[PDB]
């Protein structure tokens, strides 16, 4: 809420959060920084679960 | 006799597959220490306690130098 | 093998010294391992295997995640181990990402 993504719908930015990656002996936050968008309901089929797991791999690149 | 030489062969297989697991995760241990920790594990040992020793021995090889 | 000489044997692999050159490190090993010679948690191999997979994702590789399935298959195939959770949690806990 300090950039040009405050002009979008509040629901989508609200459902975003930082997530810490599963398992880590002590190292940089760069390796374990991730995002997770919360989504439920009918569009969870169009936004397919396995497709999100591939989306995070795009996100790392 | 024969099944105990298949056992002696399957233990050399086991140290190699644990050496593969030790190298792909890039742990500090080499093949020589890895043969000791498994002997420690057959008698039963806490790896939470062993890891606190392993993180000090390798940091005390250059504190007696 | 007796445990008192086996911990000394670990100390002679890590530090390249004789078994009577180093006894301070061996004393710290006898200090830590004693009265915790048994695992302090519940254990099963499956949970730590599915966290070694989570460890291989952290280093940005998924081919080894499918190779490690067969590497853990070989462990079940032989059956010459007493605790398969303990050594695998140890090798997991000592890991490091090359970045």
């Amino acid at each position: 809420r300090a950039t040009n993504a405050q002009f979008d719908s509040p629901e989508i930015l609200r459902r975003l959060d930082v997530r810490l990656l599963e398992v880590s002996p002590g190292d940089t936050g760069w390796d374990v920084f991730s995002l997770d968008y919360h989504v439920d309901g009918p569009i969870a089929t169009v936004f397919t679960r396995e497709c999100m797991s591939h989306y995070l791999r795009v996100f790392n690149f | 006799a024969a099944a105990a030489a298949a056992n002696l062969n399957a233990v050399r297989e086991t140290m190699d597959v644990l050496l593969e697991i030790s190298r792909i995760l890039n742990t500090g241990l080499d093949m020589e220490t890895l043969s000791i920790c498994v002997r420690l594990c057959e008698q039963g040992i806490n790896p939470e306690a062993l890891s606190s020793v392993i993180k000090e021995l390798r940091k005390a090889t250059e504190a007696l130098k | 093998k007796s445990p008192n000489v086996l911990l000394q044997n670990l100390c002679c692999r890590i530090l390249g010294r004789s078994e009577a050159d180093v006894a301070q490190q061996f004393q710290y090993a006898v200090r830590v391992i004693g009265s915790n010679f048994a695992p302090t948690v519940e254990r099963d191999e499956f949970l730590v295997a599915e966290k070694i997979k989570k460890e291989l994702i952290r280093q940005r590789r998924e081919a080894d995640a499918a190779l490690f399935s067969e590497l853990h298959r070989k462990l079940h195939s032989q059956g010459v181990l007493k605790n398969k959770w303990s050594i695998l949690y140890l090798l997991l806990s000592l890991s490091e990402d090359p970045r």
